[PDB]
């Protein structure tokens, strides 16, 4: 059983905890409680092999930014989340990518760009804007909804695969 | 200066760890209730949601590790401040202890 160390990062309120909780526990949390740092664990089967997922759910609140360095050293792959109705979160993504790149001293860190809340009408960030960003980083882009489960397994398993195929 | 951060370990099978911001006046029972709220959708927690059924254990490295069960009404911040000692708090059912 291979263990995979996944880390979920991005700005406040984009849906990091909701995505993680949907994946681990199969329900949607509608209340908002800001995270400091939570660790989760699940055994899953991906392409016919049993895997252990260690998932670190991190803080969007800028108050906790000094915790980043440690979790970026230890993490094997990063889910970089923004919300498609939150233009600022899409701008903030770039700062997470650069820190991870700096911390790990590598241009080749396993990562997936996620545009979350795709169930909501009247998006303010265009899919193509995120596609262009992902292309420049050399990483997959996937849209998700923690509320409807759209793309959620795909986003996390794609990240496991990026680590596995590295 | 009114709050402090505590990491609680072995919380549930699906949620091994959580960090919470607690009032420094918090008892072990107060911190337990905050932790049960954080892990409230874990199946083991839905099954046993009453904080009075739990304890915090502190494990501290010497100057080998020692362990000690906190009293229900003991101040967690006082215990942490006394560590000699790299340390951790562990959530356990009283029946396990
Ligand atoms: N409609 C909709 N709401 C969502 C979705 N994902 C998260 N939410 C809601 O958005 C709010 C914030 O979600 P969280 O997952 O707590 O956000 P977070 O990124 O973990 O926030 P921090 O821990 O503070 O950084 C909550 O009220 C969630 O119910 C989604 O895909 N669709
Ligand atoms: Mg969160």
């Amino acid at each position: 059983m291979t263990e995979y160390k996944l880390v979920v990062v991005g700005a406040v309120g984009v849906g990091k905890s909701a995505l993680t909780i949907q994946l681990i526990q199969n329900h949607f949390v509608d209340e908002y409680d800001p995270t400091i740092e939570d660790s989760y664990r699940k055994q899953v089967v991906i392409d016919g092999e049993t895997c252990l997922l260690d998932i670190l759910d991190t803080a969007g609140q800028e108050e906790y930014s000094a915790m980043r360095d440690q979790y970026m050293r230890t993490g094997e792959g990063f889910l970089c989340v923004f919300a498609i109705n939150n233009t600022k979160s899409f701008e903030d993504i770039h700062q997470y990518r650069e820190q991870i790149k700096r911390v790990k001293d590598s241009d080749d860190v396993p990562m997936v760009l996620v545009g979350n809340k795709c169930d909501l009408a009247a998006r303010t960030v265009e899919s193509r804007q995120a596609q262009d960003l992902a292309r420049s980083y050399g990483i997959p882009y996937i849209e998700t909804s923690a509320k409807t489960r759209q793309g959620v397994e795909d986003a996390f398993y794609t990240l496991v695969r990026e680590i596995r195929q590295h | 200066e009114e709050s402090f951060f505590v990491q609680v370990h072995d919380v549930s099978p699906e949620q091994p760890r959580t960090v919470i911001k607690a009032p420094r006046v918090s008892t072990a029972q107060d911190v337990i209730q905050q932790t049960l709220c954080k892990a409230k959708y874990s199946l083991s927690i839905l099954s046993n949601p009453n904080p009075s059924d739990y304890v915090l254990l502190e494990e501290v490295v010497k100057d080998k590790s020692s362990q000690r069960v906190l009293l229900d009404q003991e101040c967690v911040f006082q215990a942490q401040s006394k560590w000699k000692g790299a340390g951790k708090f562990i959530l356990k059912l009283k029946e396990q202890v």
